[PDB]
């Protein structure tokens, strides 16, 4: 009983849960952390580590609620270090100092009724993620490269946009983007333009080809 | 028992781009994937996992994150000579 929660010396997101029972040595405290910030930077180089302990058996969506949507568009969520959180305080990273440790938590018969295991939130920056053919068309055609991975937006230095541009450039062969795709001098581009110019050899883009 | 339990609901979830990915619509992103390259396909159930394994026999499913978050890793090119040596335009076929 007499359960209390209070902020500590460190950041306000880190708190102490003071529990006082009838037994004198049960009148102790547990250091935990809960996240209340929205990240727009990186905690460590190349990653974001929110203090939200995603317990097993709940939506991973709740893990990403502490990141700006415009900043997490190029972040992927991966498995994190194991942690434990109060069942009635979801996403509460319970640190392990002194007697507190996951084996001790598992050993106690009553703690298994109030503590749920899981993993800590973890994000890695990779690149923008495409999800359908329309985004690939926008990225490769260079009509809207607002959110395009470097593999699909590098001015046709790689074979990623070859398949889409094969048809996009039959639609319009004089396009500066199609001509720049042909300047890469790969076999799909030259064969596509050989097919285009076998019918329209009297057009300017065939001179450039 | 003891006192009233101090419950606090977690903040509402805000899904990102990675989690809002459907592997069914990603056939134009996975086909041009190079060897030793990860293509994240979002969450994946087991039935859809077997379906995707059948659909892309050249790839592997790597469980990058919880909640079924999976990625496709290219392993080999299985195309044969009669199907893509008699042309220069074609890169992949279904």
């Amino acid at each position: 009983n007499r359960i209390k929660i209070a902020p500590g010396i460190a950041d306000i997101r880190d708190k102490y849960m003071e529990l006082g029972f009838n037994y004198p040595e049960y009148n102790r405290a547990v250091k935990f952390a809960e996240e209340s910030y929205t990240y727009y930077y990186e905690t460590s180089p190349g990653e974001i580590k929110p203090k939200f302990c995603l317990i097993d058996g709940m939506s991973i969506d709740h893990c990403s609620s502490f990141i700006v949507p415009e900043f997490a568009k190029q972040y992927v969520l991966i498995h994190g270090e194991p942690c434990s959180s109060f069942k009635f305080r979801p996403g509460s990273l319970i640190y392990y100092q002194n007697e507190v440790t996951p084996e001790y938590i598992k050993d106690l018969k009553h703690a298994t009724d109030y503590i749920a295991s899981g993993q800590r939130c973890h994000f890695i920056k990779k690149d923008y993620l495409l999800g359908d053919s329309d985004s690939v068309a926008k990225c490769c055609s260079k009509t809207n490269t607002k959110h395009c991975p470097k593999i699909f937006n590098n001015n046709y230095k790689t074979e990623h946009c070859d398949d889409f541009m094969t048809g996009f450039c039959r639609n319009d062969p004089g396009n500066p983007n199609c001509l720049e795709w042909l300047r890469a001098k790969r076999k799909p581009a030259m064969s596509t333009y050989s097919d285009i110019c076998s019918k329209h050899m009297d057009a300017r883009y065939c001179s450039e080809f | 028992v003891s006192v009233e339990l101090p419950k606090r609901d977690p903040p509402p979830g805000v899904p990102t781009d990675e989690m809002l990915l459907n592997v069914d619509k990603m056939h134009d992103v996975i086909a041009p994937a190079k060897l030793l390259e990860y293509v994240h396909i979002g969450p994946l159930a087991k039935d859809k996992e077997d379906k995707v394994k059948k659909r892309y026999p050249e790839f592997r499913l790597v469980n990058t994150g919880p909640g079924g978050l999976s990625a496709l890793l290219r392993q080999s090119y299985n195309g044969t000579a009669p199907n893509c040596c008699r042309t220069f335009n074609r890169t992949h076929y279904w």
